[PDB]
RNA sequence: CCGCACCUCGGAGAGGUA
DNA sequence: GGGTATTCGCCGTGTACCTCTCCTAGCCC
DNA sequence: GGGCTACCTCTTGACGGCGAATACCC
């Protein structure tokens, strides 16, 4: 109802002669034209979307994901969308700065160089999760990891803790938590808890909207990276997204074990590998949560295929989660490749000694030891100094 | 309406399409071409 | 007017040149489109344009000239090759063609080839009369390709251990068997650097299929040679196409008495790609391997051979084991009885941070007497008989402590007696 | 369908019939 | 401004019934 | 051999006769 009221108000205001302003993310269709979707509707096709002529797209070399803000006009007799007259701001910047840009496909990838420390530093009991995460698997800019965990392991609490630690330590980073095929109540809870942008697509609509929202989000992330921004995407839907792609892919006659199409894992693997660290400027970090032991062999095949792709695995133990010990992290199975590029020599040596001491002990025993050692102090520096 | 100008159902992938459908397709093609060319601001000779 | 020369130029200079030529705004344009417009404007003046690339004959009969900087990917700037010229010069997939080209006319999308100037970096009169690769007489490794640096560097220890464990010659067909997280990347980097340093005359080609883009751009900026790779973001079809183009180029080079060296790091990934692209036949073996899926990787591996008339083809593939997938285990067990060199790496030694973590016991080379002298072979036999009783970690520590004392292995062998 | 092995439904043309 | 030579090509093909045939593969890729 | 898409070549001819374009004077 609000959209029709705004439409009528804008019409009455344009009848007087005043200017009308709009904003939205561009979604170029296959025919050549596009529309400016809205953020409050999770990039959903609305009746009051702003039409974008192909002439302006050719003039400014606009692509899917470009945030466009400019003057619009109400539709005339025979039109159903707002025509874009003049664009004022492109991607929160002037068009003269966006015209001389380098495409995302030409950026040179690199390994994680900058250290994104997750430790809060306030000495809270909730900071233990971030401390264990930093001790087990340090995360840097451009990291491409996977949160491997069975159902009912603590993915929600761990994701909330990660989001809060990111918003606390690194408020300059653009945090985007894209939740696909999840409960609406959980979406509402997350949106009113984390300090950032929350786009979601619940199961109430088919997988086409899921794929469309995923494409819009990845295009916006690529454009922001092109504009020298540090984008961090926490997509806890990678398994759901792979299921959606396998459901919407045309049959090719080559079905793998478990009901997986031969060309179904192409789009999600490309979405995952899109994350990379750019040397010219900016980075893209994608932390996804994979589902295992869900009773379906399709998810097992998806996990086994995506295991050889990322460079960071955070395994969670079902036993430790059932014992109500959070975070229930499998320290032995966790780790990060090329960790010497994110940690110093002494920090790497301390982590190596801690792993050599923890490995002989059992999972529950190692977790109890780590908790008892971290409870004695507030910062990990005192723990490191006492271990020696 | 499409029922008044239907496609003859015959065996095989080919179809002896009605002349009216062919004319409508040609008109739609020639209209979409001009619609996409008028936004590009082509020279006047090509437009004419 | 060469294509590669314009491809090596930066974006800023090309934009400046295009603006000086008086064309549409090139700032909001792709570099390839800028080069295309510059070539069009330069050909409108009447001047000639030249290009080059590797030929890829299609199934219909025509073909294109792929570029090496794009990993033989389908590009808009590919040079069309008519089947008439193919039938006139007996061209095949892999022949390097360099000749005059022209921009596409109205109704065309690719450059056309008018006159071919150089074939396979040689005169066409020498290429018209040649012996096919399938007719060359195979032979064992005769020439010794020593991997030792000799500069006394600390990184030369890996090359010294490799020479003491498995010497490599021209035409060798080996396998680098190692579980994940063992150090295959550093070992391959050291091998490539030692090959580029000791034998700069050989054509080095590093193939990386289904790997991370960061590792690709790392290897491309580290080794002194050609790097053709295909990240995991590409389908298995592109993997198969790249493998076919690389092996065809290698065969065409060997046909001209050239020493080609191929450092494969994805034999397992290549076999997985071939098993994915093969149509289902309703018969699946143990582990999920098709009956006719391993034939193409089998031929790709067996293509390596030493030619008596001239040239050689060396293929060093790194196989993956203990990856948790039975398919890779079946692939490794099938390819084990095929090659003639196995360099095993131990995960237990890699966990102790003892680099390099090489299993000296299971390593070895067949017919090693053809690449080493009598006294050298006797010293290697004595060293193996001394190392065999000791454990793997203990033998590795002993070898490292004994090689750290001297610079050359000859002094170590002389001190052992 | 995931791994073989025991110790306490139409348009044009041609011919014809009345 | 009008009464009429040539003429550019403007629309009827008796009615009913029967048999048979013909029905796109092109281009630089 | 092929994708949406574009090139084949010609200023059925008689009429049966009816309304009417540019023309020649009266």
């Amino acid at each position: 109802r609000k959209q029709d009221i705004i439409f009528a108000i804008l019409k009455q205001h344009a009848k007087s002669g005043e200017d009308i302003f709009g904003d939205g993310v561009l979604e170029i269709l296959q025919d050549g034209f596009g529309f400016l979707r809205s953020a409050d509707s999770s990039y959903l096709a609305g009746p009051d979307d702003i039409y974008v002529s192909p002439s302006q797209i050719r003039r400014f070399n606009l692509r899917t994901g470009d945030t466009i803000s400019g003057k619009i006009r109400p539709p005339k007799e025979g039109e159903r969308y707002f025509a874009l007259l003049k664009v004022n701001e492109v991607n929160f910047d002037k068009p003269e700065n966006a015209r001389n840009k380098i495409l995302f496909e030409n950026l040179t990838p690199l390994h994680a160089n900058s250290r994104l420390r997750m430790e809060r530093g306030n000495g809270s009991t909730e900071d233990l999760t971030a401390r264990v995460l930093d001790l087990a698997s340090p995360i840097g800019r451009g990291q491409r990891g996977l949160i491997v965990a069975p159902p009912k392991a603590g993915k929600t609490m761990l994701l909330q803790n990660i989001a809060q630690s990111i918003a606390y330590n690194h408020p300059d980073c653009v945090l985007m938590v894209l939740l696909i095929d999840e409960r609406p109540e959980e979406v509402t809870e997350m949106q009113r808890l984390v300090k950032g942008e929350v786009v979601a697509s619940t199961f109430d609509e088919p997988a086409s909207r899921h794929v469309q929202v995923a494409e819009m989000v990845i295009e916006k992330a690529k454009r922001l990276v092109e504009h020298k921004k540090d984008v961090i995407i926490l997509l806890d839907s990678i398994t759901r997204l792979a299921r959606a792609y396998n459901t919407v892919v045309p049959a090719s006659g080559k079905v793998l074990t478990g009901g997986v199409d031969a060309n179904a894992l192409h789009r999600p693997k490309r979405f995952f590998g899109a994350a990379r660290n750019v040397e010219e400027g900016g980075s893209l970090t994608i932390i996804a949560t994979a589902l295992i032991d869900t009773g379906s062999k399709m998810d097992e095949v998806i996990y086994e295929e995506f295991k050889g792709t990322g460079n960071m695995e955070l395994h969670l133990s079902r036993k430790i989660a059932e014992k109500r010990v959070f975070p229930a992290i499998d320290y032995n199975r966790s780790g990060t490749r090329k960790e010497e590029l994110l940690t110093t020599q002494e920090e790497l040596q301390k982590m190596w000694i801690l792993r050599k001491i923890i490995h002989p002990m059992g999972e529950i025993d190692a977790m109890e030891f780590l908790i008892n050692k971290l409870a004695m102090t507030k910062t990990n520096d005192d723990f490191f100094e006492m271990m020696k | 309406p499409p029922d008044l100008r239907p496609l003859v159902p015959l065996d095989g992938g080919r179809f002896a399409t009605s002349d009216l459908n062919d004319l409508y397709r040609r008109v739609i093609n020639r209209n979409n071409r001009l619609k996409r060319l008028l936004d590009l601001a082509a020279p006047d000779i090509i437009v004419r």
